[PDB]
């Protein structure tokens, strides 16, 4: 609890006095913490002098936040319009129902976590399914279960 | 040309160079469907049900948004139009929740006048039935976010107007939410000051006063009445709704001045609350632990005994309120300051007002107004609050200093004994310790102004030196500071003068005169001071064997004059409420008119006269309250001699400007 | 939820009718589920017909049975006669303030678990602290940190 009080407030100086600058005061917490928990957004809120409900706004309003411990292992399928006519969908419904977790959240004990990406850039290569260290480039639905197992 | 004519629907219209549509709409004569824009808060473009056409131009444009172009021709009623407003209403229906049967707002709800203008007998889009929310945990608001169309007129009113800016927008797309701080719920917010002028902004019965729902409805109303708030000095101008003897909605005009409309939890839940209480009406009597019902020439007789055998030996006060009107408190001076002459009569408050006016005195000497309008603290660069606590003493001045500090860049600076008023909002906090910290704030200021040293100042202040040196600093930087006297600051007199003398140094000079806008408590400040008010503060520190103390009780009262009216053996109080905090101490208890059955004129510190109006006329008959003060002065031996209201004439008045100097002390 | 409630009705289909074993039926579903959840414990009573505070009683009176998920990988350091003597008391304590948990319990994400065992048979490397693989001769003061960074 301790731990999340003055790393926030730390990388908050180099911003003091200066207009603008939430968008990447958080992308700064989120790639040290992982996450942007209540503790982080209410210490931004009291540094910066910025609402409270501002903050929170802006912290989920983007995408590539999250409010939530996000996994150890993401598991980024490409639900781009490349992979899309390739039928990346399949593969997406498949890692749904075979990880058993919700659309756009973690596992329940902080492996895994699904996260629908836009392109990866291997358009070429459809459908991409990044299982947070590399590309792949085929991803047929039988192939998901030899990498999910890896990884883990 | 500014004045451009247009054609709305074929009538001409006439309007200001950069005026939307809109405006020109609203300002002639012409209906345009709107959802999302209140007048005040800045065109939202969020309902797109304002669409109109101009000729030629295939395409639909906003109203409320698109300016006003030196002639052309916008047709606002056809069938494109109405098809994709019915459209857009219809939308908002199936998207959210909405039931009418059971809503507080079925009458007043601009999303079901729109539905009905447009003969909306069907929903056509399919009904998506999600779960959404509803936040009733706060006991005064409730947040019902199925009937919320997403306008934002409930975040703007909590982000440009009241500056506590609570609600904001949670996700995007369709999950998107009207949230507290932090996702969290109303009553766990920190930042709410429980205003309503969220409640007053949502067109969509999704924010609702609680205590007064179904009632507080503007289409089943009796009457509307325009007034002032009588509670503080701000004087909040106010649309009261009465429906049927009691005021059940106060809403607050005055969206154009600066405030906005944003009456505090005071005016927007104990005015129309005020309107339902317990009302006399007959006078009492104490017998022992419970009143009794006596006549009033049997009370007035068991209430004018005990006012001869403890005027004859002096033994004699009188507490009014400066809540009243001028007339009863001149009314009040002709029994007691001329008649009777007592000199112990005083105001419920009246050493917050003999404090103002004994440090603000000095600078009238001199020939200047020691006061500015506390809406010039909305362009200030660094306000500075003196011993306030503007949330509880004119909550209007302290949404003013939060839209200042967070909307427009401003700096927060506290020199209080307390609890730092605005915890989170103030850069540098100071703690100034008891005692007597006045001439040296004096030596301080003079320094401020005349070498443009602190180090005596700081250990004589009982302070640190370098947050003291800091403090000269960041006074000195502001281009345009102003300061907020508290009412804590009139305890000793000469600390508001320290606080005007601060406020010279510190080039702090407004059209209207010095930046320290007194926090009054009290509303007739000026008037209870000319009729009134004592030169010395007597209760307490007096015996006082009587005491007639009149309470309008609306307004706290401070804990210590409560007690000191407790302990002096016979009390006749004439509030018009049976309230807790004066039936205990009273031994006569007679009725009054209640704030809402009398009309009066309430001149105050700034000079101009207001306006009470009698809101709903009296019930019974208290007959008068002048036949109590000739039945005092009867089988007295005076008489009453009933004078004319005397003229307010604004003791402090500016015949100087940027050009004041330092008054010793 | 559905998951445990049938393995254990079945790895006690070979004891239904034979006096005893409750003591093997458990340490086949901590092999197999890691740990002894309320619900195996529920149904190993209500199939052996054996009570529910016997079963809880025998379940906690023995050191090698965990009635909460024990974690991905245990540490268990050797506080043998031969290790304490070697000073392993040392090496546990500073795996206990460094992993910052208490003596027997799991992370708070379920990643290691300290549990403090009796000789592994390495008495003559002592003293050694195994992390879940293989052995660790050793395991000086500053040779903590280089394994639990790696295993994790
Ligand atoms: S908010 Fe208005 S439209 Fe919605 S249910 Fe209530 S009255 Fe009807
Ligand atoms: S009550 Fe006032 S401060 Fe609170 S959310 Fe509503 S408008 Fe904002
Ligand atoms: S709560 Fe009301 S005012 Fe606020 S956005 Fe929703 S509908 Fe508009
Ligand atoms: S701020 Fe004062 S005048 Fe305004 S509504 Fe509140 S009590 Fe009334
Ligand atoms: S299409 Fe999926 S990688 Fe760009
Ligand atoms: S009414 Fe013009 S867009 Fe909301
Ligand atoms: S002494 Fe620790 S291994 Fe036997």
């Amino acid at each position: 609890t301790v731990d999340v009080v003055e790393k926030v407030k730390e990388i908050v100086a180099p911003w003091k006095g200066k207009q603008g600058g939430l968008i990447p005061i958080l992308q700064e917490v989120q790639r040290e913490l992982g996450y942007l928990p209540e503790e982080a957004l209410l210490t931004i809120s009291r540094e910066l002098k910025m609402p409270k409900a501002e903050v929170y706004g802006v912290a989920t309003f983007y995408a590539q936040f999250h409010l939530k411990p996000r996994g150890r292992h993401v598991i980024r399928v490409c639900r781009g319009t490349a992979c899309h006519v390739r039928g990346s969908l399949q593969i997406l419904e498949k890692v749904k129902q075979m990880l058993g977790i919700e659309e756009n959240e973690t596992t329940d004990d902080l492996r895994f976590t699904l996260e629908p990406v836009a392109c990866l850039g291997a358009c070429g290569l459809a459908p991409v399914m990044m299982v947070d260290e590399d590309t792949h480039g085929r991803m047929t639905p039988d192939k998901i279960q030899a990498i999910l197992d890896k990884y883990q | 040309m500014k004045e451009i004519t247009l054609t709305i629907d074929g009538k001409v219209c006439k309007g200001v160079q950069g005026d939307t549509i809109l405006d020109v709409a609203n300002k002639n004569d012409v209906y345009i469907p709107t959802l999302c824009y209140q007048k005040g808060l800045t065109p939202i473009g969020a309902c797109r049900m304002c669409v109109v056409q101009l000729e030629g131009n295939p395409k639909m444009l906003p109203s409320c948004t698109t300016p006003a172009q030196d002639g052309m021709v916008v047709v606002t009623k056809n069938e494109k139009l109405k098809d994709y407003r019915r459209q857009i209403l219809e939308l908002l229906f199936a998207g959210r929740n909405h039931f009418c049967m059971y809503c507080s707002q079925s009458g007043d709800c601009e999303l079901q006048r729109l539905a009905i203008e447009h003969e909306m007998d069907s929903v056509r889009f399919p009904y998506l039935y999600e779960d959404f929310e509803v936040d009733a945990t706060d006991p005064n608001l409730m947040m019902d976010h199925n009937r919320c169309v997403l306008c934002q007129r409930c975040i703007r009113t909590c982000s440009e107007i009241v500056g506590a800016h609570t609600l904001d927008l949670e996700r995007r797309g369709w999950q998107a939410k009207v949230i507290a701080d932090l996702g969290k719920r109303l009553r766990e917010s920190d930042t709410c000051v429980n205003c309503g002028a969220c409640a007053q902004s949502c067109p969509t019965g999704t924010i609702t006063i609680r205590e007064f729902a179904y009632r507080g409805r503007r289409s089943e109303c009796d009457a509307v009445v325009e007034s002032v708030c009588p509670l503080c000095a701000v004087g909040c101008k106010i649309k009261t709704y009465v429906r049927t003897g009691s005021i059940v909605r106060v809403e607050g005009t005055g969206v154009e001045e600066p405030d906005g409309g944003q009456l505090c939890h005071m005016g927007r839940w104990w005015l129309p609350e005020s309107t339902e209480r317990e009302r006399v009406t007959v006078p009492l009597i104490r017998e022992g632990a419970s009143y009794r019902e006596a006549t009033w020439e049997e009370a007035l007789a068991l209430a004018s005994a005990e006012f001869k055998k403890a005027y004859d030996q002096e033994k004699a006060g009188a507490i009014l309120s400066s809540l009243c009107t001028d007339e009863e408190l001149t009314l009040f001076s002709a029994l007691f300051r001329n008649a009777l002459k007592m000199k112990h009569i005083d105001t419920f408050d009246g050493d917050i007002i003999r404090g103002f006016f004994k440090g603000f005195m000095p600078f009238r000497e001199q020939g200047v107004r020691p006061f500015t309008a506390a809406h010039h603290i909305l362009d200030s660069d660094l306000i500075i609050t003196m011993f306030a606590d503007p949330q509880k003493e004119a909550p209007v001045v302290a949404s003013y200093i939060r839209v200042a500090c967070l909307h427009r860049n401003a700096k927060l600076m506290n020199l209080s004994y307390g609890p730092s008023p605005f915890p989170g909002l103030v850069d540098l906090d100071i703690r100034l310790p008891e005692g007597q910290a006045v001439p040296k704030a004096l030596s301080n200021l003079a320094e401020i102004i005349g070498k443009i040293s602190i180090e005596e100042s700081a250990r004589a202040m009982g302070l640190d030196p370098k947050i003291a040196e800091e403090v000269a600093l960041m006074l000195i930087s502001a281009r345009r500071p102003i300061f907020i006297i508290g009412g804590r600051a009139t305890k000793s007199h000469e600390l508001v003068t320290a606080a005007c003398n601060l406020a010279v140094a510190s080039k702090a000079f407004f059209e209207d005169g010095l930046g320290v806008v007194p926090l009054l408590v009290s509303a007739n400040s000026l008037g209870a001071r000319n009729t009134v008010v004592s030169e010395n503060p007597w209760l307490g520190r007096e015996r006082r064997d009587f005491l007639y103390v009149f309470s309008t009780a609306m307004v706290p009262e401070e804990e210590e004059i409560l007690a000191a009216i407790s302990a002096t053996r016979f009390v006749v109080v004439q509030t018009p409420f049976k309230v807790r905090p004066l039936v205990n101490l009273a031994d006569i208890l007679l009725p009054a008119p209640a704030w809402y059955e009398r009309s009066g004129h309430f001149c105050t510190i700034e000079g101009e006269r207001r306006k009470l109006n009698t809101i709903v006329p009296p019930k019974g008959e208290i007959k008068s309250l002048h036949y109590v003060m000739d039945e005092f002065a009867k089988k007295l031996g005076v008489k009453l001699e009933r004078p004319e209201v005397s003229p307010c004439e604004e003791i402090f008045k500016s015949q100087l400007r940027a050009s004041e100097a330092r008054i010793v002390t």
